[PDB]
RNA sequence: GCGCAAGACGGACCAGAGCGAAAGCAUUUGCCAAGAAUGUUUUCAUUAAUCAAGAACGAAAGUCGGAGGUUCGAAGACGAUCAGAUACCGUCGUAGUUCCGACCAUAAACGAUGCCGACCGGCGAUGCGGCGGCGUUAUUCCCAUGACCCGCCGGGCAGCUUCCGGGAAACCAAAGUCUUUGGGUUCCGGGGGGAGUAUGGUUGCAAAGCUGAAACUUAAAGGAAUUUGGCGAAGGGCACCACC
C-alpha cells in the first residue's frame, strides 16, 4: 500500500542527497528526509531576566540569543513528541500550526 | 594580594568561562587578557555523588565558591563567556549554565557583555557512533 | 596549600590614540625573580575588547585583537592585531532564502603590515517584492565578488595601517561596498566580518609611540 | 547559606488550575499590597476563596508545573 | 468551449499564440532599414543580426548581438517595411 | 524466515561445497 | 590563552531548487572541453524510432602494490545491564575510511511504474531564455541596460482541484483515449515451495556475477479496503470496587 503523494522527502528530480546527523541520535538520516528546528532561545528566557539587567553595568543593556539549530531522525522526532501523527482526510496540510508565542 | 583599584570610582572587568555539558559544569575565571587564570571549580567538588554533575545545586555552588573567591580577591565585573560542549556533538547548553548565571547574579557582583564562545566547526570529522545510531 | 598571591604584580595597559578610551583592563602578573622576568611574560598577550569599551555612544558588536609590544614599568603599550564581529550578530544575519556571498584578498600595506580581510554580504528584499525567492545568478555574484575583492584590496594598499583603521572604524569601506554594488542586485548587509593579521616587520619603538601620540 | 526573607504578605485574586502528580497543588495568583506591582504564582494546598489575604515569609522564586 | 470555432478569430488570438500553433503559418520577426545620423548611405539589417554589423561607408558599427532582436545604436533613426 | 542471513549461510555452505569438492581428489 | 604539525570535510547560506544517461555533484580563483532550452525569412534534405551481436560508464563493501593514515569504526580485548548476552551501553582496538594505480559488475541502483509520437480541462506558483506593458532604483532629462511589478511564449521537476476518463481499491491528468478490443517497437510472467538450488558453460588471481534444472509435497500462498478488537502508540474524560 502506497502511503503518501510523494516518497516522503524532498527528493523529487535527483535520487541522492547529502546525508546528515541527529542531534540526541547519529542516523544518518539524508537532510531532505529529516526534521530541522530554527529555533530561538535567550540566555535568560524568564528565570532571572530582571536579576540579570540590574546585575548589569553598562545602562540599557540587551541580552543576546542563540540561533542555532538541530537534526532529528524520525525516531528521535516521535519519541520527543516533536512530530505527531494524524488522520488520512486532514493528512495533506503542509500548513504549519499558527504562531502566538 | 590586593589590588590598587578603588571600590567608590568605578568596578574591574574580568572575563569567567562556563563549560555546561549535559553531564558536566566548569566555572573558570582568568583575566582579562587571558593568560593567567584566578580560580576554578568544577560541579563534583562538594557533592561526591555522580550524579549531581549535572544539576542546579552543583552550578550554585559553583558560582557561590567564585563569588567568595571573587570576594575576598577584589574582583567585581565579570564578562560570561558561555560553552556548551565543545566540538561536533551537540550545539545547546544544558541547564546548569542557567542556575550558574542566575547564582553568579544572585550573590552580588556585576557583569557585562555576555556572549557564546562554542568552538563552531564549519564541519568536522565523523561522529561518535554508527550509521544506525545510537539506539538505546 | 600555600596561595601564590603574595607574589603576585598589578600593571595596567594603555590603548594607542586610534582610540578614545586609554584604559581597557588590568592584568595580574607574578613578580621578577632574576632567571624568569615578568618583561617576556607581558608580551605574548592578547587582549579582546569591545567597541563601546574604547570608542564613544554608537553601536557596539565589533572586536579588537591588543597585542602588547614593548613595556618598561607599570604601563604596557599595544597596537591593533585583528577585528571579529560578534557570533550572535553573525547567527542573526544569516537568514533563510537570502543568499550570502562573502570574498578575501590577502593584501599587503605600504608598510610591512600583511593583512586578511574578509567580508560578507547578503542581498536586499525589496518592500515592493511579492517574491519569496530572491536568488541571484552565478555570474551575478562572481562580478559582485571581484568588484569586492578590487575595492576591498584598493583600500588597504595604498595607506598605512592607522589610516586604513581610522577608516576601519566607522562603516567607510561598507558604505562604499553598498554604495558601488547597488547597480548590478541590491544588497543591504555587509560588514568587515574578521581581519586576520600573518607578518609584521621589524619591531620598532617610534612606531609604537607615535600609534600612542 | 545566609540568605534574609523579610516577611511580605499577599492577596489572591484569581486562581488557576489545580496541578500535581496526583492532581492536589493549586496554582494561584496573588496580589501583594506593601506594593501594587507585585505578582508571584505558587503551590497552595488547602482551601482559597479570591479575594482572601495569604501568608508568605520568602518571595524570590516561582513554581514549577509538576516536577 | 464546445462550439469553438477555429475558422477566423480575432487577430490578437493569433497574436497571443506560438508562431507555429497559429493556424496560418508565419513568423513574426521581419526585417528594416536604419541609418547613421552623420552620413547619407542607408543599409537594411534582419531584425535578428546575430553578427555585428556596421554601416557602408567603415564609419560607425550599427548594431550588436543579442539573444534577441538586435539593439541599435543610440540617436538612430528607422522605420518598419512591410509589403 | 528473511532472505539476507539465509543468503549468507547458504553461501556459505556454496562455498564449503566448492571447496570440498575442490579438495575432494 | 598563544604558536607549530598532520589528515579529513566543506555546515548555517541549501529550498518539494539546479545540472548530468545513471551511479552522483556545494571554499574562492585560473585553464581546457562538452551540452539542454531559448531566438532565427541560415544551411544538408528523409539523414527517422526502438534495438538480439558487441561496447562505454557505474554508490558502498570486497582483493592485489605503494607514501601516508586525524576522527569514526567490522572481527577482537576489557567492565556494567541480564535467570542466561559471546546483544543494546561505555573504553581501547586490526583490516578498512582519504590519494595514485589493477579488478567483479552487485543495491529498496524503486518514481517498486520501458522509449518515441498524437490528443483530451482549469487554477496559482518556481527555474531558464525571449517578448510587450504603469510606476520606482545607478546625482534629479533620454536610451538600452541589473533589479521591482503586470501579462504572453517553449522545454523540465511540480502543487491544488475536477463523477472527462480509468482501476479490485488504494490512487492516476496518466496507471486515460480498451469487448465501441489493432500507432511503432525492445525486454519480460503463468498457484505456492523446492530454488536463483545441483550439474554444465562462462568471466574472475579473489569473493562471486551471468546462464539456469529435476524428483517430491502442497490448496492455498498473496493484493486492496470495512466492522469492536489488540497495542511498553498518541490525544481527551471518568471511578474512593483508583489515588491524594
Ligand atoms: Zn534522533
Amino acid at each position: 500500500t502506497k502511503k503518501r503523494r510523494n516518497n516522503g522527502r524532498a527528493k523529487k528530480g535527483r535520487g541522492h542527497v547529502q546525508p546528515i546527523r541527529c542531534t540526541n541520535c547519529a542516523r544518518c538520516v539524508p537532510k531532505d528526509k529529516a526534521i530541522k528546528k530554527f529555533v530561538i532561545r535567550n540566555i535568560v528566557e524568564a528565570a532571572a531576566v530582571r536579576d540579570i539587567s540590574e546585575a548589569s553595568v553598562f545602562d540599557a543593556y540587551v541580552l543576546p540569543k542563540l540561533y542555532v539549530k538541530l537534526h532529528y531522525c524520525v525516531s528521535c522526532a516521535i519519541h520527543s513528541k516533536v512530530v505527531r501523527n494524524r488522520s488520512r482526510e486532514a493528512r495533506k496540510d503542509r500548513t504549519p500550526p499558527p504562531r502566538f508565542r | 594580594s590586593l589590588g590598587p583599584q578603588v571600590a567608590e570610582g568605578e568596578n574591574v572587568f574580568g572575563v569567567c568561562h562556563i563549560f555546561a555539558s549535559f553531564n558536566d559544569t566548569f566555572v573558570h575565571v582568568t583575566d582579562l587578557s587571558g593568560k593567567e587564570t584566578i580560580c576554578r571549580v568544577t560541579g563534583g567538588m562538594k557533592v561526591k555523588a555522580d550524579r549531581d554533575e549535572s544539576s542546579p545545586y552543583a552550578a550554585m555552588l559553583a558560582a557561590q565558591d567564585v563569588a567568595q573567591r571573587c570576594k575576598e580577591l577584589g574582583i567585581t565585573a565579570l564578562h560570561i563567556k558561555l560553552r556548551a560542549t565543545g566540538g561536533n556533538r551537540t550545539k545547546t547548553p544544558g541547564p546548569g549554565a542557567q542556575s550558574a548565571l542566575r547564582a553568579l547574579a544572585r550573590s552580588g557582583m556585576k557583569i557585562g557583555r555576555i556572549e557564546d564562545v562554542t568552538p563552531i566547526p564549519s564541519d568536522s570529522t565523523r561522529r561518535k557512533g554508527g550509521r544506525r545510531g545510537r539506539r538505546l | 596549600v600555600v596561595d601564590p598571591f603574595s607574589k603576585k604584580d598589578w600593571y595596567d595597559v594603555k590603548a594607542p590614540a586610534m582610540f578614545n578610551i586609554r584604559n581597557i583592563g588590568k592584568t595580574l602578573v607574578t613578580r621578577t625573580q632574576g632567571t624568569k622576568i615578568a618583561s617576556d611574560g607581558l608580551k605574548g598577550r592578547v587582549f579582546e575588547v569591545s567597541l563601546a569599551d574604547l570608542q564613544n555612544d554608537e553601536v557596539a558588536f565589533r572586536k579588537f585583537k591588543l597585542i602588547t609590544e614593548d613595556v618598561q614599568g607599570k604601563n604596557c603599550l599595544t597596537n591593533f592585531h585583528g577585528m571579529d564581529l560578534t557570533r550572535d550578530k553573525m547567527c542573526s544575519m544569516v537568514k533563510k532564502w537570502q543568499t550570502m556571498i562573502e570574498a578575501h584578498v590577502d593584501v599587503k600595506t605600504t608598510d610591512g603590515y600583511l593583512l586578511r580581510l574578509f567580508c560578507v554580504g547578503f542581498t536586499k528584499k525589496r518592500n515592493n517584492q511579492i517574491r519569496k525567492t530572491s536568488y541571484a545568478q552565478h555570474q551575478q555574484v562572481r562580478q559582485i565578488r571581484k568588484k569586492m575583492m578590487e575595492i576591498m584590496t584598493r583600500e588597504v594598499q595604498t595607506n598605512d595601517l592607522k589610516e586604513v583603521v581610522n577608516k576601519l572604524i566607522p562603516d567607510s569601506i561598507g558604505k562604499d561596498i553598498e554604495k558601488a554594488c547597488q547597480s548590478i542586485y541590491p544588497l543591504h548587509d555587509v560588514f568587515v566580518r574578521k581581519v586576520k593579521m600573518l607578518k609584521k616587520p621589524k619591531f620598532e619603538l617610534g612606531k609604537l609611540m607615535e600609534l600612542h601620540g | 547559606t545566609s540568605r534574609v526573607q523579610p516577611i511580605k504578605l499577599a492577596r489572591v485574586t484569581k486562581v488557576l488550575g489545580r496541578t500535581g502528580s496526583q492532581g492536589q497543588c493549586t496554582q494561584v495568583r496573588v496580589e501583594f499590597m506593601d506594593d501594587t506591582s507585585r505578582s508571584i504564582i505558587r503551590n497552595v494546598k488547602g482551601p482559597v476563596r479570591e479575594g482572601d489575604v495569604l501568608t508568605l515569609l520568602e518571595s524570590e522564586r516561582e513554581a514549577r508545573r509538576l516536577r | 468551449p464546445l462550439a469553438k470555432d477555429l475558422l477566423h478569430p480575432s487577430p490578437e488570438e493569433e497574436k497571443r499564440k506560438h508562431k507555429k500553433k497559429r493556424l496560418v503559418q508565419s513568423p513574426n520577426s521581419y526585417f528594416m532599414d536604419v541609418k547613421c545620423p552623420g552620413c547619407y548611405k542607408i543599409t537594411t539589417v534582419f531584425s535578428h543580426a546575430q553578427t555585428v554589423v556596421l554601416c557602408v561607408g567603415c564609419s560607425t558599427v550599427l548594431c550588436q548581438p543579442t539573444g534577441g532582436k538586435a539593439r541599435l545604436t543610440e540617436g538612430c533613426s528607422f522605420r518598419r517595411k512591410q509589403h | 524466515m528473511r532472505a539476507k542471513w539465509r543468503k549468507k549461510r547458504m553461501r556459505r555452505l556454496k562455498r564449503k561445497r566448492r571447496k570440498m569438492r575442490q579438495r575432494s581428489k
